[PDB]
RNA sequence: CCCGCAGAAGAAGCACCGGCUAACUCCGUGCCAGCAGCCGCGGUAAUACGGAGGGUGCAAGCGUUAAUCGGAAUUACUGGGCGUAAAGCGCACGCAGGCGGUUUGUUAAGUCAGAUGUGAAAUCCCCGGGCUCAACCUGGGAACUGCAUCUGAUACUGGCAA
RNA sequence: UAGCUAGUAGGUGGGGUAACGGCUCACCUAGGCGACGAUCCCUAGCUGGUCUGAGAGGAUGACCAGCCACACUGGAACUGA
């Protein structure tokens, strides 16, 4: 039932006194489309483990976002080192409107209608680490009426 | 029921006219900051009565020099 | 110098929550007090009182739910550097209804849903989330 | 002098006429003081083709308003019909 | 302004049956439709995301005949209009007047059905309508005139279109040759396998 | 950054300017040849470009550059310019039009023919 | 606009295929010829040059150039920064200017609420109608975020008094 | 581009205009504008609107419509509502 997506992989190098050694990095993300998300990064020396190292990694340390009717609560923000990402929630079939790490993660976490921008630096590894973020510092009316002690009819 | 404005004398060296000056306090277009912004008039004062810092009421009338359109009503605060 | 007591205000609730502290005083005012009473009805304080007959402060009692502080975010919108007001239709929704902002109406400091539903616009003290 | 009379708005060979009551020094489709009506020419069933407000364009008549010849047998078919 | 090249090699290109051809055999016995055209036909393109979403916009256009700025027009309409955007588009493709005779069944596929409007062969409400992408209202009667219901094509696309699966949203007399759009058709009615969502993000890219 | 800074002193714009200043913002300009001629690339390429000094109209004289293989180009030749840099040629920031007044379209060509003039065989 | 005759008969091109960017092989050339928006390509296996086949995208158009906005949060009001990346005056005093602890009263200037007048028509948007459809034309509405006047509220800011 | 202005700012009287007025003349007073940008230089017809933009904004003022100015260049009056 999870669905996986590779978002990037690269090519780092580590010069050694015989040369230089190549190995291969990849960022992926996992989704249960219900409200589940993670992601991981992995290292190996080539593409294919550093994805399957990556897939695991991912398919642990999943959390939970309160998803409802498969878009946002309300507009969130979030931040990881120079990215700075902004989501609002949108009308049902506008689709997702996002760049290609928000694309990825919030189409495997279920948001199926949202409107998303990113600013500051579009690094991937950043981008992926702060719509997470924002994705869970997301609180719900249930939470938010159990929290302050009202009913949802109170809080509307 | 006349439109009259509220000023303070900033001249009285003429003979039957004063500069008054207008202050209105209007919200800038771009930034929103509340800027003070002044309006400089010439009124005619028959009596040559108002002096340097009184609050005068003025009415906008016919022509009656070049620059000036706008008469005395009364004197609000007469103490400079 | 002190120019913006209400942010002052706003800064000490902010500063208690991120240090777990359990009250926070202040300096009180009339201003302040209708602000404490709007947060302690809305549910984001536990609990406020004034002490002191020539120089009262204002005690605030905080409030945490699962160890985590209530308040999560609360700034200050109107400020001497820059005066915010907004007409009835153009009031804001902060957090699309799950927070509120203070509004300082003609008849009273209330919520933007209470200001809403009066049909009264007025200034914006502070966003509450 | 201030006039009734139509201003030709529309597309080709689809005429669309716009009852204004208007000064006669003006252009055909420029300045005007009030809009009265409107007439189209190619009216099909069911559809308006012709409704003028009478109590404008009686009112502007007492100020002195001329008719054109055309507005004339507009008001005139108007009353006739109905 | 009207694709005039081998309907096939569009369906395997979009590695999908599209119904351009009548249905009397299969397209699998018609073509390889496995393959993807061309002399590198075999190989296993990696298609991007951007290159999915151009794959679905294409497959539908192809699927209805449509043109690009026409598309795009029907596009800019769905999303003016109120409600869901995709859904819309599907509603105005689907209410196109080739559309509606090749659902009732007088025509084998959309072209025929096209030449057939355009030759003048339909009549909706009483009156011959030559143009192709005429939106056809609910409660409207589109009925085939005599000249044509004479026609052999007519009837042999309405045995197709009773061997195939009939539409909920239109209503028809194969022997009095007119139907009926009853209502506008949802996507519960329509192809499940089309997903709007792609081309709207397209479009808003 | 202060409401009041940007009161007393707003935003002022970066002045945008135009890398083809000789055109005069017009899509093409007509010439008259000054000198054709070769230049060589600066590396890591290594070529005989193929230039030529114009006189424009409006008084300019610029450098341009003479795509494909093969040109009839003299002095005194008038020419039609157009916008379009050779990265790798220092001074020259315009492109002939093949088949335009005098720029005859490159023989034996089939593809990119619109862009180098050449008529469709037969 | 309608009817009749004849006969598929009179009607498909342009750009691109190294990445960004949908779509790949062969042959010719060999740091030359040349390509090029950027990164970049070409020194004898070139998917980047030229031709061919195949394919992709648009289509009576298709490309190139010029120009504006966008992407550019890259003049940042919404919406940015200033230890080391560009960026705190050597340091202080201080006029104009910007901001103002706390309580009560009064005013109603800012602020808010309502009403009237005006904000030309066309244009944009919504619901309809007419040209076979559409473009187009058109009825009604909404909008024109504004301005001025009158009547109220006084919390906050301002004025005045203590 | 930091100072500009002698009919220059105002006043009494006469004349002038369809009309108020330094509009003009005589006299008197010594003012008036300006750092909330006067004066000077460069560019420019203004608007409803058009394009772009999620919006705020940015660019723009072809066609249609309202207003202004000009009619080879400079000046002036006549006729006339
Ligand atoms: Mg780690
Ligand atoms: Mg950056
Ligand atoms: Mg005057
Ligand atoms: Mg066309
Ligand atoms: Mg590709
Ligand atoms: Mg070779
Ligand atoms: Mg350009
Ligand atoms: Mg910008
Ligand atoms: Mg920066
Ligand atoms: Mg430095
Ligand atoms: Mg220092
Ligand atoms: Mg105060
Ligand atoms: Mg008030
Ligand atoms: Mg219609
Ligand atoms: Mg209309
Ligand atoms: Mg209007
Ligand atoms: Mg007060
Ligand atoms: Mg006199
Ligand atoms: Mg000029
Ligand atoms: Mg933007
Ligand atoms: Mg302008
Ligand atoms: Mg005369």
């Amino acid at each position: 039932e999870l669905q996986e997506k590779l978002i990037a992989v690269n090519r780092v190098s580590k010069t050694v006194k015989g040369g230089r050694i190549f190995s291969f990095t990849a960022l992926t993300v996992v989704g249960d489309g219900n409200g589940r998300v993670g992601f991981g990064y992995g290292k190996a020396r080539e593409v294919p483990a550093a994805i399957q190292k990556a897939m695991e990694k991912a398919r642990r340390n999943m959390i939970n976002v309160a998803l409802n009717n498969g878009t946002l609560q309300h507009p969130v923000k979030g931040v990881h080192t120079g990215s700075r990402v902004f989501m609002q929630p949108a009308s049902e079939g506008t689709g997702i409107i996002a760049g290609g790490a928000m694309r990825a993660v919030l189409e495997v976490a279920g948001v199926h209608n949202v409107l998303a921008k990113a600013y500051g630096s579009t690094n991937p590894i950043n981008v992926v680490r702060a719509t997470i973020d924002g994705l869970e510092n997301m609180n719900s009316p249930e939470m938010v009426a159990a929290k302050r002690g009202k009913s949802v009819e109170e809080i509307l | 029921k006349i439109r009259t404005l509220q000023g303070r004398v900033v001249s009285d060296k003429m003979e039957k006219s004063i500069v008054v000056a207008i202050e209105r306090f209007v919200k800038h277009p771009i930034y929103g900051k509340f800027i003070k912004r002044t309006t400089k008039l010439h009124v005619h004062d028959e009596n040559n009565e108002c002096g340097i810092g009184d609050v005068v009421e003025i009415r906008e009338c016919r022509p009656l020099s070049k620059t000036k359109s706008w008469t005395l009503v009364r004197v609000v605060e007469k103490a400079v | 110098s002190m120019q913006d007591p209400i942010a002052d205000m706003l800064t000490r609730i902010r500063n208690g929550q991120a240090a777990n502290k359990a009250a926070v005083t202040m300096p009180s005012s009339k201003l302040k007090v209708a602000i404490a009473n709007v947060l302690k009805e809305e549910g984001f304080i536990e609990d406020f009182k004034v002490e002191g007959d020539t120089k009262p402060e204002l005690e605030l009692t905080l409030k945490y739910f699962q160890g985590k502080a209530v308040v999560e975010s609360i700034q200050r919108v109107s400020r001497p550097g820059l005066r915010i007001y907004k007409r009835k239709d153009e009031l804001p929704k902060v957090m699309a209804g799950l927070g509120i902002a203070v509004v300082s109406t003609s008849k009273g400091v209330m919520t933007d849903r209470a200001a809403r539903q009066a049909g009264l616009g007025g200034e914006i003290i502070c966003y509450v989330a | 002098m201030v006039t009734i009379r139509l201003a030709r708005h529309g597309a080709k060979k689809r005429p669309f006429y716009q009852v204004v009551v208007a000064d006669s020094r003006n252009a055909r489709n420029g300045r005007f003081i009030e809009r009265v009506g409107f007439f189209n020419p190619i009216a099909s069933e069911k559809e308006e083709g012709t409704r003028l407000d009478l109590d404008r364009i009686a009112h502007w008549v007492g100020q002195g308003a001329t008719i054109s010849d055309r507005v004339a047998a507009l008001i005139k078919e108007v009353n006739k019909a109905a | 302004a009207r694709y005039l090249g081998p309907k096939l090699k569009l369906s395997r290109r979009e590695g999908t049956d599209l119904f351009l051809k009548s249905g009397v055999r299969a397209i699998d016995t018609k073509c390889k439709i496995e393959q993807a055209p061309g002399q590198h036909g075999a190989r296993k393109p990696r298609l991007s995301d951007y290159g999915v979403q151009l794959r679905e916009k294409q497959k539908v256009r192809r699927i209805y005949g449509v043109l690009e700025r026409q598309f795009r027009n029907y596009y800019k309409e769905a999303a003016r209009l109120k409600g869901n955007t995709g859904e819309n588009l599907l509603a105005l493709l689907e209410g196109r007047l080739d559309n509606v005779v090749y659902r009732m069944g007088f025509g084998a596929t959309r072209a025929e059905a096209r030449q057939l409007v355009s030759h003048k062969a339909i009549m909706v409400n009483g009156r011959v309508v030559n143009i192709a992408s005429y939106q056809v209202s609910p409660n409207d009667v589109v009925s085939i005139r005599e000249k044509a219901k004479k026609q052999s094509r007519v009837k042999a696309a309405l045995e197709l279109a009773e061997q195939r699966e009939k539409p909920t949203w239109l209503e028809v007399d194969a022997g009095k040759m007119e139907g009926t759009f009853k209502r506008k058709p949802e996507r519960s009615d329509l192809s499940a396998d089309i997903n709007e969502h792609l081309i709207v993000e397209l479009y808003s890219k | 950054a202060t409401v009041n800074q940007l009161v007393r002193k707003p935003r002022a714009r970066k002045v945008a300017k135009s890398n083809v200043p000789a055109l005069e913002a017009c899509p093409q300009k007509r010439g008259v040849c000054t000198r054709v001629y070769t230049t060589t690339p600066k590396k890591p390429n290594s070529a005989l470009r193929k230039v030529c000094r114009v006189r424009l109209t409006n008084g300019f004289e610029v450098t341009s550059y003479i795509g494909g293989e093969g040109h009839n180009l003299q002095e005194h030749s008038v020419i039609l310019i157009r916008g379009g840099r050779v990265k790798d040629l220092p001074g020259v920031r315009y492109h002939t039009v093949r088949g335009a007044l005098d720029c005859s379209g490159v023989k034996d060509r089939k593809q990119a023919r619109s862009k180098y003039g050449v008529k469709r065989p037969k």
